[PDB]
């Protein structure tokens, strides 16, 4: 407490130095964080009289303090209506014991002693006071520590600083214990009256205090560093925090900046695969609290700013990340209401297309230059504002590149998700205002939805042809039948969106000189009728496809809208009324494979 | 359409409202949406005792603070802070309680407003805070609720309890860190509320129980800086006016830069805003109280509290460096500051040479380029007009030269005249 | 010597496009590596959180 100043004001000191000559006096993580000292391996029980003996027990490295009240339950046969009436701790030390922490962090290893342990009859109260009260003054020795090892690592020479933290991120990749012990907290205490305002304090404080500590290792350490798996244990924390203590201000702002920060820093992984590992994490905060407008505000410039550093590939790792917790009222996948929602994702990203201004001041906290400009001259200062058909544009260009792969089928998932939205929240605007130029870009917008949906089926005629101990049989007609049923379901929401509300707006856009302009052409018709037939030739062998929902809504609400007055678009019908001809007949012929048919 | 917010159908749609308001449940998600309705029709609608001649808006206040104290859950707590804002801006029910309603206004800051404020003002749930300080700031905008403040933090602060000086620091702290800088600058007694707020901040610091200490070292480290320059102009502004008690604001002021000390807590136009200050309190020939429970005329009394003042600034120029000439601010400044520093020292029987020499020993041994700046000026008034000041002495002209180069003409050769004081003022 | 010259960086380009329809600044690097992988409140859904990004931290190593 008076060290955190007298580390500021005492120089000639390393990382090195003080574990040479704290080795000597066998309380080395006594001290500071970084001291890896193993612990003990094995424990003594006390007992009370002649009736017990002491008794040795191993110690693992995920032991706790619950297998020993278990143990203690079944060796003495204690009944437990008593369970919360007794208490174990030591004679020599007067230590009582939080129950949900590690003993691992309690008890280095003595040179072949081990400390004692004793079952002794309590009252619950006064127990549970004093197991308040001492890890009330245990984690402030932790807060301690971290303040030496802040303290430490600031005015240190400016030749050695670059070693120092790389071996400081050496010993802390050593350590078993790291996060564990850094992001955890006491829940079997947090709802007490008597440590309530308390224990949130200190942990605010603490993780406050862990994030300048990771803030100030992360710099340092040069631009070009062989970032393995690590960063993710790394990042972790960072997401950790945000899990706690989500709707407190200053977690909040330090946050932000700090992510600021470490995406400055390491540009290159922070260009191609690091944003993989904070988003989820984000995603899932900025949707639950959506009743709390300031953790709002804090994520929408946190991601305005991840957009103006990085422009791309953030978009891309942002649907990449935004996917796996996306549920639809889908009649194939039954999406629940307990994940991020398609409106929240969508609301983000109309929060990504406007300016956010300023009110909670997260840049001043930022150590790189102001005004953040792009790190990469591949987009530069050309007028890249954020729009969302180019976010369309940009799943369009990563379906059409390998339609067979992953990402593929994840943004075909994705795009079924956002442009119902879309198109649903352009009808809440353009009937909003009711004005001549809101007429004008609605139909500008819907012709330049239309071409890259004319773009998005022009590239798929890897997905016509058709299929070639069953558990991969059943994941390789997933992944036959999820980008097919994605691209039908996507295109009869379209058609019977627009069409009639294209009638609509240009009865209503002050001209109806243009009318039906056809917005799908002859080949994408066509398309359309090769991938159903695709799909329905391999209907009556697997009984779940039949009920699909983009094959259904094809049939019934796509069929009978097609016009076919006109004979250049009839071979899309032909095709379909053979495939329906050669199922029924197949369903005639066979009463066998009639016996299992829905 | 305009349809009037004072009109007697608005006031009746009002009166609907009140009837709703004092109506409880006794699920409970049907009650933050009926209330949440209810609030969404107050934004639309603006951009025993005897009760029958009130009007209904401060009995809807009333019931508000009555239901107040009754839930836990921050999101109709949230709903109802929403409708509070309405009423009391928007509304202008506070506006004309503080026009002609003092009285009742006097009941309304008394024992309700202040305490409940008080009450939900929290670290952990930090949006409940981001609402409740500008009207809070309405609150001790006006008479009356200074004083129910001062006893509030004098018997939250001053507890014989440690968790109630804990819950205070923290307290302040969120009232601290969600503050502005213009928005205080008419009011005089709000100035002085949060003045005594952030000095009783600043108290905790070195509070005998070491959880609230390092708590309050901790908890000002996350001050954004904007807000931090206000409480400084604040307290400077309560230094400027208020005679009697510079002896502890000065304290108060030395631990702020001894722990803060990226923002200016101390600067040349600090110190030119005091030389004028102490001019107008020295070359001229209240009603508020003393907050030394905080912590716990033309000749001498004034002369030493700019002696004191000096002291202060023999351990600025020590601690920092305080470029003022890599800048061009701050020129006439410091240049002021070395003008009046040679016209008010330059009359041996004051305290301030001792400490002048005192303080330029570790001057000269900490700083260099100020040092070596100021050194000349120091020279020429070390006899312009004692043992251990004699070893003070001695040391000062030991450390001017030991790694200065002084060598000029008509100025070394007084330092014949210096070993010729060898022989004069030992003799 | 080798740096005088403006720089030249790669780009996607694919040929089967109605080409009214302009592709995307991505580069290829970037690509290749991409395509070859109220009730909040309480305090038992932060718990569960906290031991699940604990398994899966210990999960990926």
């Amino acid at each position: 407490t008076f060290l955190w100043e007298v580390v500021g004001y005492v120089e000639g000191l390393f990382f090195k130095d003080l574990k040479q000559t704290m080795k000597k006096e066998q309380c080395e993580v006594k001290l500071l964080v970084t001291a890896s000292m193993p612990g003990t391996k094995t424990l003594v029980v006390h007992g009370q009289n002649e009736c017990d003996i002491p008794t040795q027990l191993p110690v693992h490295e995920d032991t706790q303090f619950e297998a020993l009240l278990k143990e203690c339950l079944e060796f003495f046969n204690i009944p437990e209506s008593q369970s919360t009436h007794y208490f174990l701790m030591d004679k020599r030390w007067n230590l009582i014991h939080y129950n949900k922490t590690y003993v691992r962090d309690i008890y280095p290893f003595r040179r072949s002693v081990s400390p004692q342990l004793n079952l002794v009859h309590m009252h619950p109260e006064k127990g549970q006071e004093l197991i308040q009260k001492q890890v009330f003054t245990r984690k402030l020795e932790e807060v301690g520590r971290v303040l030496f090892l802040i303290s430490l690592t600031q005015k240190i020479p400016t030749a050695h600083k670059q070693s120092h933290v790389s071996m400081l991120q050496e010993d802390l990749l050593r350590l078993p214990s790291f996060p564990r012990s850094a992001i955890d907290a006491e829940f079997s205490l947090f709802s007490d009256p008597q440590a309530g305002k308390e224990l949130f304090g200190l942990d605010t404080l603490q993780k406050s205090l862990w994030i300048q500590l990771l803030e100030e290792m992360f710099l340092g350490m040069p631009s070009e560093f062989p970032w393995g798996d690590e960063i993710m244990l790394f990042l972790n924390v960072f997401n950790g925090a945000l899990i706690l203590h989500p709707e407190d201000s200053a977690l909040l702002r330090q946050y932000a900046a700090t992510v600021i920060n470490t995406a400055v820093h390491f540009n290159h992984l922070f260009s191609l695969s690091g944003y993989q590992w904070i988003l989820p994490t984000m995603l899932q905060v900025y949707s639950d609290y959506e009743s709390n407008p300031q953790l709002r505000q804090a994520i929408e410039f946190a991601c305005h700013q991840f957009y103006i550093l990085h422009r791309k590939p953030f978009v891309l790792q942002l649907f990449a990340s935004v996917a796996p917790l996306l549920e639809f009222p889908d009649a194939a996948n039954n999406g629940p209401s307990k994940g991020v929602s398609a409106q929240c994702l969508f609301d983000l990203l109309q929060s990504l297309e406007g300016e956010t201004t300023d009110i909670l001041d997260i840049l001043e906290l930022v150590k790189a230059e102001k005004p953040l400009k792009s790190l990469d001259f591949c987009y530069g200062n050309e007028d890249l504002t954020f729009s969302i058909s180019e976010a369309i544009k940009l799943c369009v260009t990563v379906v059409a590149y390998a339609p067979e792969s992953f990402r593929s089928l994840q943004m075909l998932m994705v795009l079924e998700a956002l442009v119902p939205c879309y198109l649903q929240k352009l009808k809440r605007q353009t009937s909003q205002v009711e004005t001549v130029p809101a007429a004008r870009e609605e139909i500008a917008a819907t012709a330049a939805l239309a071409t890259s949906l004319q773009a998005l089926l022009y590239s798929v005629e890897v997905l016509t042809r058709p299929m070639t101990e069953e558990l991969d049989e059943r994941i390789a007609r997933e992944e036959f039948r999820r980008p097919r049923e994605s691209l039908l379901n996507i295109c009869t929401e379209f058609y019977k969106h627009c069409g009639p509300r294209l009638k609509i707006l240009q009865n209503l856009a002050g001209e109806p000189r243009v009318i039906a302009l056809e917005l799908l052409d002859v080949k994408s018709h066509m398309r359309l009728a090769e991938i159903a037939h695709s799909l329905l030739k391999l209907a009556p062998y697997d009984t779940q496809t039949m009920e699909s929902r983009g094959l259904r809504r094809y049939i019934m609400e796509m069929l009978p809208i097609t016009d076919w007055t006109a004979e250049a678009v009839r071979p899309a019908l032909i095709l379909i009324l053979k495939r329906l001809d050669r199922m029924f007949n197949k369903i005639h012929k066979m009463p066998t494979l009639r016996r299992q048919v829905e | 359409i305009t349809m009037g917010l004072e009109h007697s159908l608005s006031k009746d749609i009002i009166s609907i409202i009140n009837n709703v308001f004092q109506a409880p449940w006794g699920l409970c998600q049907s009650s933050i949406l009926c209330y949440q309705l209810a609030c969404e029709l107050l934004e639309r609608l603006a951009p025993k005792f005897c009760y029958q001649q009130l009007p209904v808006t401060l009995r809807l206040i009333y019931t508000i603070f009555q239901e107040m104290a009754k839930f836990e859950e921050p999101d109709i707590l949230f709903n109802m802070l929403n409708c509070l804002k309405i009423l009391c801006l928007h509304g202008e029910c506070l506006y004309i309680a503080r026009k002609d309603h003092p009285q009742f206004l006097a009941y309304i800051q008394d024992h309700m407003l202040i305490a409940s404020l008080w009450r939900v003002v929290k670290s952990e749930f930090s949006q409940l805070s981001s609402l409740a300080v500008p009207l809070l700031l309405h609150a001790l905008s006006l008479p009356h609720g200074a004083d129910i403040f001062w006893t509030i933090i004098n018997g939250n602060f001053n507890s014989k309890d440690w968790k109630m000086r804990f819950e205070a620091v923290e307290k302040v702290a969120v009232i601290c860190r969600f503050l502005d800088i213009h928005s205080v600058t008419k009011n005089h007694l709000l100035k002085y509320s949060l003045a005594h707020a952030f000095c009783c901040f600043l108290t905790a610091v070195e509070d005998v129980n070491p959880a609230v200490a390092t708590r309050a070292g901790l908890l000002l480290d996350t001050i954004k800086r904007p807000a931090l320059q206000g409480l400084c102009l604040c307290l400077d502004f309560q230094f400027d006016t208020v005679v009697k008690d510079r002896p502890t604001i000065l304290s108060k002021l030395l631990l702020l830069h001894f722990l803060k000390q990226d923002i200016p807590a101390l600067s040349w136009e600090f110190f030119v805003n005091r030389f004028e200050t102490l001019s107008l309190e020295a070359q001229l020939h209240k009603s508020v109280r003393s907050l030394r429970d905080s912590v716990k005329e033309d000749a001498g009394i004034d002369h030493q509290t700019v002696h004191q003042l000096i002291t202060v600034l023999m351990k600025f120029m020590a601690k920092d460096e305080s470029s003022a000439e890599s800048d061009i601010s701050s020129a006439k400044a410091f240049n002021t500051v070395k003008r009046h520093l040679y016209v008010l020292l330059g009359m041996r029987l004051s305290t301030c040479f001792n400490a002048f020499i005192a303080g330029i020993a570790q001057v000269m041994d900490y700083n260099i380029n100020l040092g070596k700046h100021l050194l000349p000026l120091v020279v020429q008034v070390l006899k312009y007009c004692k043992p251990h000041i004699r070893q003070m002495w001695l040391k000062a002209l030991l450390v001017i030269l030991y790694k200065y180069p002084y060598r000029d003409c008509d100025i070394s050769k007084i330092l014949l005249h210096l070993i010729h004081i060898t022989v004069n003022t030992l003799n | 010597i080798f740096e005088k010259f403006p720089n030249r960086p790669q780009m996607v380009k694919i040929s089967k496009l109605p080409s009214d329809f302009t592709v995307p600044k991505i580069r290829e690097s970037f690509m290749k590596q991409f395509i070859d992988r109220i009730r909040a409140r309480n305090l038992l859904e932060k718990e569960t959180a906290v031991t699940k990004i604990l398994r899966a931290c210990t999960r990926q190593r």
